[PDB]
């Protein structure tokens, strides 16, 4: 195995800015590499063969170089269709993949709104109690999100979930979930959940009194 | 397309002596070592199995340990040979060539040993 | 020159599968085609490959065992069938050709199947059970998709209607092994006593379409 190390992971820049990504080999792949571009629920579509050479069909913007063990690939000009992950592959030897850099979408700093839902009447019946809480529209995808029932923080039993990076204003939004029993639920009151974030410059805390 | 060539389809060697059987493939300007593939396999046996420039010697066959070699200096032009060292009565029989350069394709050539 | 894999697959573990690729392209028994295993949110892996006319196909060694890579020239098919199936051998399990102009290794992935996603668990097919989310100037609407097996639900709001300002947030697979899930939308406060907010889900897998009317 040869291993190609991708860097940085996660890319984060805006369009018209350049953009740079490194692959090294753990060995000497001389000039056989290629790179990938891969949108989430797509195969990988190769960018650069042969480590300098760009495929036809893909825009000038597109370039990479290097040989040995040191590679990286450029993109002059950040398009709105270029952001996602970039993979590379080495030939010298029985194909290895990297990592792949992510690149995300970088603007301006905005606040989530947040919301709570109680479990509604109908899971109620069913023994089960999910309380929701949401956070929209924010940047970046960095967020705190602690749960506190009657005032004790509430340990680990919350499942978080993360939207990808919206197709036009570029923000997240984030689904917080806390699963209890109407056994359990009903013998608290107070239901709250704090949320952090940059554009947040005091937490903010949606809540209800059961 | 793509067409591996045999020189002699047929070769007469005779007992404890070195021969050599070529094999041709197209090479156009310099040999991408990395792109290169070559099996020589007689019959139910492994000879030589050679992949990314390596020798895979585990699935060669027993009865060529240190006995069969790929010349690799001719590679470079094209040529993909064996050489089997003290040919036995046993090394008589049908040898393929198979190669991948680019695309790839096979050969055979018939060995007879003549007794002393 | 293109690749054509097999549609997505449901298996319980110990079980076996198969995957299907057709190439509608180049030769086939000539050229090396391979087949690459890209685990969730992992980097992508060469499994193995095979030049269908050897008649013999090539492993990594962590493929080694359970892996069969077999081509069929007759049909210009290719197939792969993983042995012993566990839990995290879930994957998007794709089938990949070179570009002959790009030199390196035989074994190359340029051209790229369409992917099969397998899913390996015990669960059983399951339909969602959906429920509504009481609304928060600005509003927001929402229903929770929990509870079903396998992947994937497809969530509309209002027969598709509504579109803009919607969220659907990646399923969280949790520890019965059941998937769960939350679909949000967002819209002016005014908007509730005028506007009708109904929340369609479809559950391919199991048939099932679901609709949940949300209110305050």
């Amino acid at each position: 195995e040869i291993v190609l190390t991708q860097s940085p992971a996660t890319l984060s820049l805006s369009p018209g800015e350049r953009a740079t990504l490194s692959c090294r080999a753990s060995q000497s792949v001389s000039s056989y590499l290629a790179w990938y571009q891969q949108k989430p629920g797509q195969a990988p579509r190769l960018l650069i063969y042969d480590a300098s050479n760009r495929a036809t069909g893909i825009p000038a913007r597109f370039s990479g170089s290097g040989s040995g063990t040191d590679f990286t690939l450029t993109i002059s000009s950040l398009e709105p269709e270029d952001f996602a992950v970039y993979y590379c592959q080495q030939r010298s030897n029985w194909p290895t993949f990297g990592q792949g850099t992510k690149v995300e979408i970088k603007r301006t700093v905005a606040a989530p709104s947040v919301f709570i839902f109680p479990p509604s009447d109908e899971q109620l019946k069913s023994g089960t109690a999910s309380v929701v809480c949401l956070l929209n529209n924010f940047y970046p995808r960095e967020a705190k999100v602690q749960w506190k029932v009657d005032n004790a923080l509430q340990s680990g039993n919350s499942q978080e979930s993360v939207t990808e990076q919206d197709s036009k204003d570029s923000t997240y939004s984030l689904s917080s979930t806390l699963t209890l029993s109407k056994a359990d639920y009903e013998k608290h009151k107070v239901y709250a959940c704090e949320v952090t974030h940059q554009g947040l410059s005091s937490p903010v805390t949606k809540s209800f009194n059961r | 397309a793509f067409t591996v060539t045999v020189p002699k389809d047929l070769y007469v060697v005779e007992y404890g002596s070195n021969m050599t059987i070529e094999c041709k493939f197209p090479v156009e300007k310099q040999l991408d070592l990395a792109a290169l593939i070559v099996y020589w396999e007689m019959e139910d046996k492994n000879i030589i199995q050679f992949v990314h420039g390596e020798e895979d010697l585990k699935v060669q066959h027993s009865s060529y340990r240190q006995r069969a070699r790929l010349l690799k200096d001719q590679l470079s032009l094209g040529n993909a040979a064996l050489q089997i060292t003290d040919v036995k009565l046993q090394d008589a029989g049908v040898y393929r060539c198979m190669i991948s350069y680019g695309g790839a394709d096979y050969k055979r050539i018939t060995v007879k040993v003549n007794a002393p | 020159v293109q690749l054509v894999q097999s549609g997505a697959e449901v298996k319980k573990p110990g079980s076996s599968v198969k995957v299907s690729c057709k190439t509608s392209g180049d030769t086939f028994s000539t050229y090396a085609i391979s087949w690459v295993r890209q685990a969730p949110g992992q980097g992508l892996e060469w499994m193995g490959g095979i030049i269908p006319i050897f008649g013999k196909a090539h492993y990594a060694q962590k493929f080694q065992g359970r892996v069969t890579i077999t081509a069929d020239e007759s049909t210009s098919t290719a197939y792969m069938e993983l042995s012993s199936l566990r839990s995290e051998d879930t994957a998007v399990y794709f089938c990949a050709r070179k570009f002959h102009f790009v030199s390196g290794s035989p074994f190359g992935m340029d051209v790229w199947g369409q992917g099969t996603t397998v899913t390996v668990s015990s669960a059983s097919t399951k339909g969602p059970s959906v429920f509504p989310l009481a609304p928060s100037g600005t509003a927001a609407l929402g229903c929770l998709v929990k509870d079903y097996f396998p992947e994937p639900v497809t969530v509309s709001w209002n027969s598709g209607a509504l579109t803009s300002g919607v969220h659907t947030f990646p399923a969280v697979l949790q520890s019965s092994g059941l998937y769960s899930l939350s679909s949000v939308v967002t819209v002016p406060s005014s908007s509730l006593g005028t506007q009708t907010y109904i929340c369609n889900v479809n559950h391919k897998p199991s048939n099932t379409k679901v609709d949940k009317k949300v209110e305050p």
